[PDB]
């Protein structure tokens, strides 16, 4: 039968003003024979109408994947709201309700920190440029890397680890060329969190 | 580009403590609708997002207890 | 029904000769009607029967777990040998099979740094002391921090993350006190993988100009 | 830490030696924390007893 999955927005997009927060309702193992599915969604119990359903896309284990797509109020989601997603297809005895909302308990602000590369780095053509965030409570964060008001497009970022006073910390790695760190270049790590004054702040890195 | 003053404004609303839900969610929407684009040039500048923080604090400073 | 999972060995077991790695076949949901449960484990096809099953263990939800522990040869592992647990169970439609290995691909030494507190972190009481280890394969590693030939304990190690060349890298994050640091002493960040001389290496860490 | 270096060494190398085959290379490292290798007994592999059985292995492995 089929499986439903119910997954939040990406925390950039409920941070940001300028961008759209989606809770997104994934169908799994839908029938070639019963491909028909029904998505019916509530904001707080009441039905809304504003989803939009993806057409379906058949995977490599043959089975199709239908996706439904609603767009939230950021002030909606931030204040714990619930979504509900009910799923409908004719293979399921009944219908499949999953809800989520935004991760409860008492945001804690990010410590952000910047580290250069070990010296030791300074012989290999490429360094790494290190962003630690630490301290910051929930998990949902975003990172992200630029320098001269534009993005950097090597960097790695380490999945959230709880630390031992119950908070979160990461890494982000950004990988340049060595000349670029060694002309004085100023990057910047931005982070996006809910516990951070407009929920973004940046901070600088560069040799002297 | 982001948008600073259009990011603070939302920020700043979105905390104030005396405004109820409708109003706080009021002003929030006017930051992308247009509503808060006086005048009519598709961007909310600088003036505007000011503008429309320094409203909505006027309110939340009104109702407070 | 039942479910299965089926566990490696700690990367450190296998890779330090003093240690003895062990793959580990976990049942859960097994019900009071039908408790019984046999285990068959395979090395690389061929059934092996020095395996060890624990005692059931009932849950606070009433259902049982059952336990069976492989010994593995640290050799066995690191050669890619591929470990088959099989569980049957009256309440299962048929058994189930679950295999683990090492991760197969050529492998690549890690590359170990470490890195002092962020001068803005200078100010706050507890300080970060960092250990980036970077573009290894597989991501099976080790690490660990010490002090004067004793293990620190007050740090947590982030999980692999696949870097943009099929590598992988981690951080690993020691929190000490200021003035521990501000005096000089001397931290260690241990490394251990497959692609090391000996299957490790340290890198230092100290309060430099 | 307390590491007994020789005896890791040795297993590294052994399981390294490109010429033995399986049979030896287990029957090397089984060696190195089964008492085989601990030459007088004493229930610790000495150093002394680590390089004495890494030589036996380079040895076996060269005459391959
Ligand atoms: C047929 O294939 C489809 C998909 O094809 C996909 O195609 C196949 C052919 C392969 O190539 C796959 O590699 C490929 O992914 C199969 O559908 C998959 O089915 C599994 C379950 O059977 C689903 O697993 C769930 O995954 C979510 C996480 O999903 C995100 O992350 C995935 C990476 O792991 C990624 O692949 C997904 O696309 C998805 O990506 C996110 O997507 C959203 C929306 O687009 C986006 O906004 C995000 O930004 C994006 N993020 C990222 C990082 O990509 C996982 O969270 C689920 O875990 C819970 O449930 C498990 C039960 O299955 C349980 O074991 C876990 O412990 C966990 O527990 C839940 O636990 C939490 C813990 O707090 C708890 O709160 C919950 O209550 C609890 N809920 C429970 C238990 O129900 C889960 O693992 C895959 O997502 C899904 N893939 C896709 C693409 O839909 C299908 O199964 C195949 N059919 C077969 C084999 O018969
Ligand atoms: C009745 O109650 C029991 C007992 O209750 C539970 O435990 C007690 C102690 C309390 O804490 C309760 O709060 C709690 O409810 C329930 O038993 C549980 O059943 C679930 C299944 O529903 C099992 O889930 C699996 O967990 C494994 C991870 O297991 C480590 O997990 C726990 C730590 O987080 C730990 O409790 C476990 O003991 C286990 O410990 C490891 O143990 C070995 C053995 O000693 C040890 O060597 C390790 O060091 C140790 N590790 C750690 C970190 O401690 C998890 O892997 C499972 O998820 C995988 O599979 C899913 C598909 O089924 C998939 O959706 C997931 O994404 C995930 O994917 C797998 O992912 C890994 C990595 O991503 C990958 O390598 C695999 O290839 C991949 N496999 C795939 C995709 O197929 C799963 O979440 C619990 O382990 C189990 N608890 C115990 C103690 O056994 C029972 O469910 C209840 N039944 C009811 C109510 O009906
Ligand atoms: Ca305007
Ligand atoms: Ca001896
Ligand atoms: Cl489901
Ligand atoms: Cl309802
Ligand atoms: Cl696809
Ligand atoms: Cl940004
Ligand atoms: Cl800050």
């Amino acid at each position: 039968g089929p499986s439903v999955f119910l997954f939040p927005p990406k925390p950039k997009d409920t941070l940001m003003i300028s961008r759209t927060p989606e809770v997104t309702c994934v169908v799994v193992d839908v029938s070639h024979e019963d491909p028909e599915v029904k998505f019916n969604w509530y904001v707080d119990g009441v039905e809304v109408h504003n989803a939009k359903t993806k057409p379906r896309e058949e995977q490599y284990n043959s089975t199709y994947r239908v996706v439904s797509v609603l767009t939230v109020l950021h002030q909606d989601w931030l204040n714990g709201k619930e979504y509900k997603c009910k799923v409908s297809n004719k293979a399921l005895p009944a219908p499949i309700e999953k809800t989520i909302s935004k991760a409860k308990g008492q945001p804690r602000e990010p410590q952000v920190y910047t580290l250069p590369p070990s010296r030791e780095e300074m012989t290999k053509n490429q360094v790494s440029l290190t962003c630690l965030v630490k301290g910051f409570y929930p998990s949902d964060i975003a990172v992200e890397w630029e320098s001269n008001g534009q993005p950097e497009n090597n960097y790695k970022t380490t999945p959230p680890v709880l630390d031992s006073d119950g908070s979160f910390f990461l890494y982000s790695k950004l990988t340049v060329d060595k000349s670029r760190w060694q002309q004085g270049n100023v990057f910047s790590c931005s982070v996006m969190h809910e516990a951070l004054h407009n929920h973004y702040t940046q901070k600088s890195l560069s040799l002297s | 580009k982001l948008n600073k003053e259009q990011q603070n404004a939302f920020y700043e609303i979105l905390h104030l403590p005396n405004l109820n839900e409708e109003q706080r969610k009021a002003f929030i929407q006017s930051l992308i609708d247009g509503g808060g684009d006086t005048n009519g040039n598709g961007y909310l500048d600088a003036e505007e997002s000011a503008n429309l923080l320094a409203e909505a604090k006027k309110l939340n400073d009104a109702r407070a207890p």
